[PDB]
RNA sequence: GAAACUGCGAAUGGCUCAUUAAAUCAGUUAUCGUUUAUUUGAUAGUUCCCUACAUGGUAUAACUGUGGUAAUUCUAGAGCUAAUACAUGCUUAAAAUCUCAGAUGUAUUUAUUAGAUUGAUGAUUCAUAAUAACUUUUCGAAUCGCAUGGCCUUGUGCUGGCGAUGGUUCAUUCAAAUUUCUGCCCUAUCAACUUUCGAUGGUAGGAUAGUGGCCUACCAUGGUUUCAACGGGUAACGGGGAAUAAGGGUUCGAUUCCGGAGAGGGAGCCUGAGAAACGGCUACCA
């Protein structure tokens, strides 16, 4: 509970320069919300222990019964930064803290309106890529619609474990 | 009901306040104190209701903590204090003394007193009885008690305090033909003279009086309060001496003002 | 000028409050809502005090116009006046003003969270500062 | 496993995540007022005798000094009782304690050193905390300062400099129990008093007395 | 002036009407059968078997510093630090009488005496006093603000104000608890009920603040009842009151005031003057 209650965590939101509203978007199985877990087990909120399975933003139970994400779960996380690398940021920067505003989108073709309500409401997007499946049909129609939106991406390649442990490339 | 209440609802308290109905929800709960609950007046509706000088509680709290109050001789900051009967309330600012007494309705009527009557205070002995090591007391209706009194000092008598050493200066006995003063019930507020006291052993002592006007009415021996010798009050008596005039002599004296 | 006539009703002197209380009955034929300033001023010409021991407040304005009736306050000075007079009735004379405070739900949920902390905030800060920190 | 090591002469404490539960067990079975021998815990703590004072296991739950179990119990707390502080007075409440045998269960144990042998620690002995604050009432500083009675403790008292608003203001304790001739007044005072009222209770009494002879009298 | 300790309050208020049919409640009595914080007034020269010009840490909070836990108005260890917190502890002679030099204030408990025909009551073993004693020791300010004065061997002097708070007891006041008399809707398709496990009473004790089968031991065989006991039903909290009202009535009254009960359901209990408290705790059931 890293945290700020909630007090402290406006106070820095105040600053609406080191906030960053952002969406992850990925194919349907791309595993977005397991790197959302990652992201939010330094706030806290989840063990290490489980993160990777313990996919906190996917709340119902069908969402946690299925490993399938439906709706958009905002968390809002509080992030403590380095002074060194505040300098190399070329944005209004106001503090040496951040609050992160994430959405966490449904992959599946048939959620794409939460993607859609996601992208409408936030101005970052993380594009989750699995370096074994590559561009599929779903990361594209994301992609699209972000720059449609106007939305610029940034990319993670993921699933490098499983490309290192089962291709042994 | 689990504890003493520390509330009065308006509407449960006693009438002769004269209290708004719908001013507020409640009314000054008398605190404890010298006389009792029903037939006392707090501070709060004497200051604001009965002289009008305060506008509110706020100003009447401001009236007791700058000492300008002063009851029985001392200041008695306390907003809703159970002034009682005859008590005297001296204010230094508008220097004048009043005296809560009863009127002919049974309502405490504003009545000023001189200084030199309003040193002292007058009470009803409520008992008398030796306390311990020997040392006999008197204990009176304002819940005063006075040490070494004069043993002939019997129930029912009446004493001047002093109220400056509260020591008795001087007594009236309750015999047939004293001016007693009528301290609750109906006759509320009526001045008359003892004529016969039935006595009722176990039951309620009965006295009958007769008013200057020759009226006679009974009342119980416990709101029958001495005030002297007939035409020779040593209390200052309110304006309407407490005569108790029908409704019909009441609305001829006031149509006589045209 | 008009002819706003302030009679004054009901003098009670009480110098236990250091004040004059009384009924202020303005006469204002053709004209309505006799501003409370301009009582202020008037009274204070009359009672040959500064206008700010002179208070005047609660004016109903008679049904059909013509007279307004209301309550007005001569303090001996403006000390015990600032002492006496409520808050609200100082702002809005001109005296020292509103207090700045956040609303009353604001107010009662600050005071809940403080009723969970136990000592001084620096004591339980430092350490959730540094557990969170590693 | 962590441990808060505290050295109390001349002040000091600080906390040592021990591993290798091996360089772990001689901690274990151990009650509570109890002395261990540093050479087990490790041979950079050759010659320290350890008492153990409580400690908290893994969820936090604070361990009880007498109760004697290596299990975590409820048991219903009071007023003057460790691991509760009551919200009311006169509450008692069932809360769940740690036992007083110390094992594996056990997140921090608190030991404090009883003895010094070999090569001084960093952070405990280095290191010096001042108390945080000085004698304040009269015979208390007294017996600090190793004075007597007549020693007129205000010439010189703790004082602590406080270089704040370029004053160095110094503020010093406020004095309890001082002889001070307003004290001295008030005794006088209250012996007066209980003289005064003495004397005109027996003058009263002498002349009522007076007043029933004169009354009986009259036969 | 943070926090904290201390103190006080949180037992009021407010809500609701589930239980409850002689129960609550209304009017009317009693406490000569009890507790009472607070207020108001009065009241305590008696303690000591090398500190009183003022005692102990047997004390600690807050704060510093080391923390555990996901989390709670969570807390442990280490370092201090005070009091009207906790615990101790004298100075007041003088006046004075009993016992064989001591004791004689008050508080607790018992016994005896007085309490008259030297106080009050309608009435007492009452108030109260005295005597002989007994206390896992009660109180009899080791407390605080503001002013400083009078004397004088001019000292670190002796005396001395107004207040606050504390405190034993008594009275009073806010009260509380029991309590007398009479008065509740329908029902006999309820006529006998109660009493082994208290029912009615006697004695003794226990417990209570106090009375009392309230509980127990012994003992008696009682007590209520067609003037309706007991049982059953109430979509019954009681009353002040409300609607309609020639008179008489009928119906309603969960609900602005008074009284009672309860805080999902039962039970138990801490603290406190006051709670069987639930915006207190503990446990069982849901
Ligand atoms: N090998 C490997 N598997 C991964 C990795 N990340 C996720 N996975 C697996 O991929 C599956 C999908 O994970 P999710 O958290 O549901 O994310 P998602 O694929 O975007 O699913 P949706 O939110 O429904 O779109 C999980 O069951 C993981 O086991 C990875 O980095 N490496
Ligand atoms: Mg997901
Ligand atoms: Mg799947
Ligand atoms: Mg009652
Ligand atoms: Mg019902
Ligand atoms: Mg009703
Ligand atoms: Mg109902
Ligand atoms: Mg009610
Ligand atoms: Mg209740
Ligand atoms: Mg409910
Ligand atoms: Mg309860
Ligand atoms: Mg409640």
């Amino acid at each position: 509970m890293v945290a700020f209650t909630v007090d402290q965590m406006r106070s820095l939101m105040d600053k609406v320069t080191n906030v960053r509203n952002m969406s992850v978007i990925a194919h349907v199985d791309h595993g977005k919300s397991t790197l959302t877990d990652s992201l939010v087990q330094r706030a806290g909120i989840i063990s290490a222990a489980k993160a990777g399975e313990a996919r906190f933003t996917d709340t119902r139970k069908d969402e946690q019964e299925r490993g399938i994400t439906i709706k958009s779960t905002a968390i809002s996380l509080y992030s403590e930064m380095s002074d060194e690398d505040v300098k190399e940021i070329k944005q209004k920067t106001d503090g040496n803290s951040f609050l992160i505003n994430l959405i966490d989108s449904p992959g599946h073709v048939d959620f794409s309106s939460e993607v859609t309500a996601a992208l409408r409401v936030t101005d970052g997007a993380l594009v989750v890529v699995d370096t074994i499946e590559g561009v599929c049909v779903q990361t594209e129609t994301v992609l699209r619609q972000a720059l449609g939106e106007r939305i610029k991406p940034v990319v993670v390649i993921n699933k490098v474990d499983r490309a290192l442990l089962e291709l042994q490339v | 009901a689990r504890g003493p209440k520390k509330h009065l609802k308006r509407l449960a308290a006693p009438h002769h306040w004269l209290l708004d109905k719908l001013s507020g929800c409640y009314a000054p709960r008398p605190s404890a104190g010298p006389h009792k609950l029903r037939e006392s007046l707090p501070l709060i509706v004497f200051l604001r209701n009965r002289l009008k000088y305060a506008l509110n509680g706020r100003e009447v709290k401001a009236i007791l903590m700058q000492r300008h109050v002063k009851v029985d001789g001392k200041v008695r900051t306390d907003t809703t204090y159970p002034a009682g009967f005859m008590d005297v309330i001296t204010l230094d600012a508008t220097n004048e003394n009043f005296r809560l007494v009863y009127d002919v309705k049974g309502r405490f009527a504003v009545h000023r007193i001189t200084d030199e009557e309003a040193s002292y205070k007058l009470g009803k002995v409520k008992k008398v009885q030796l306390g311990k090591k020997g040392v006999p007391y008197v204990v009176t209706h304002d819940g005063r008690t006075i040490r070494y009194p004069d043993p002939n000092i019997k129930v029912n008598d009446t004493v001047k305090i002093d109220l400056a050493s509260g020591k008795i200066t001087d007594f009236i006995k309750f015999d047939a033909g004293k001016l007693v003063y009528v301290t609750g019930g109906r006759n509320l507020g009526r001045i008359g003279t003892i004529v016969h006291k039935e006595r009722h052993d176990g039951g309620f002592d009965l006295v009958h009086i007769k008013d200057s006007l020759d009226n006679t009415f009974v009342t119980r021996l416990n709101n029958v309060f001495v005030i002297g010798e007939q035409g020779k009050p040593y209390i200052s008596l309110p304006k309407g001496k407490g005569i108790k005039l029908s409704i019909a002599e009441e609305r001829d004296r006031r149509r006589a003002q045209q | 000028s008009d002819a706003v006539t302030i009679r004054t009703r009901k003098v009670i002197s009480n110098p236990l409050l250091a004040r004059k209380q009384f009924v202020v009955d303005v006469l204002h034929p053709n004209r309505a809502n006799v501003s409370k300033d301009e009582l202020r001023e008037k009274l204070a010409e009359v009672y040959k005090a500064e206008k700010d021991a002179v208070s005047v407040f609660g004016f109903r304005t008679q049904f059909g116009g013509g007279k307004s009736v209301g309550f007005g306050l001569v303090y001996n000075s403006v000390a015990e006046a600032k002492k006496f007079e409520p808050t609200y009735r100082l702002v809005r004379y001109g005296l020292a003003e509103k207090v700045e405070k956040a609303s009353r739900q604001q107010r009662k949920q600050k005071k809940n969270r403080d009723k969970k902390i136990f000592g001084t905030g620096k004591r339980l800060a430092k350490k959730v500062a540094r557990r969170n920190a590693d | 496993m962590k441990l808060n090591i505290s050295y109390p002469v001349n002040g000091s404490q600080k906390t040592f995540e021990i591993d290798d539960e091996h360089r772990i067990r001689v901690f274990f079975d151990k009650r509570i007022g109890q002395e261990v021998d540093g050479e087990a815990v490790g041979d950079e703590f050759k010659g320290y005798v350890f008492k153990i004072s409580g400690g908290n296991d893994k969820q936090g739950f604070p361990m009880k000094q007498g109760v004697l179990l290596p299990t975590r119990i409820k048991l219903l707390l009071t007023k003057n009782v460790s691991c509760y502080r009551p919200r009311r007075d006169g509450e008692r409440k069932r809360k769940s304690v740690r036992g007083a045998i110390v094992g594996p269960d056990l997140a921090v144990l608190a030991l404090v050193i009883v003895k010094k042998g070999e090569q001084e620690l960093e952070g405990l002995t280095d290191t010096t905390v001042p108390k945080r604050l000085g004698p304040k009432r009269a015979n208390n500083i007294r017996k600090f300062f190793g004075l007597s009675k007549e020693d007129d403790v205000r010439d010189f008292v703790i004082r602590r400099e406080v270089t704040k608003g370029e004053k160095t203001y110094t503020k010093a304790p406020k004095i309890q129990r001082l002889v001070t001739p307003q004290r001295l007044q008030r005794k006088r005072h209250q012996r007066a008093l209980k003289v005064r009222n003495a004397q005109a209770q027996r003058e009263a009494a002498a002349e009522y007395a007076q007043l029933l002879a004169k009354r009986l009298s009259e036969r």
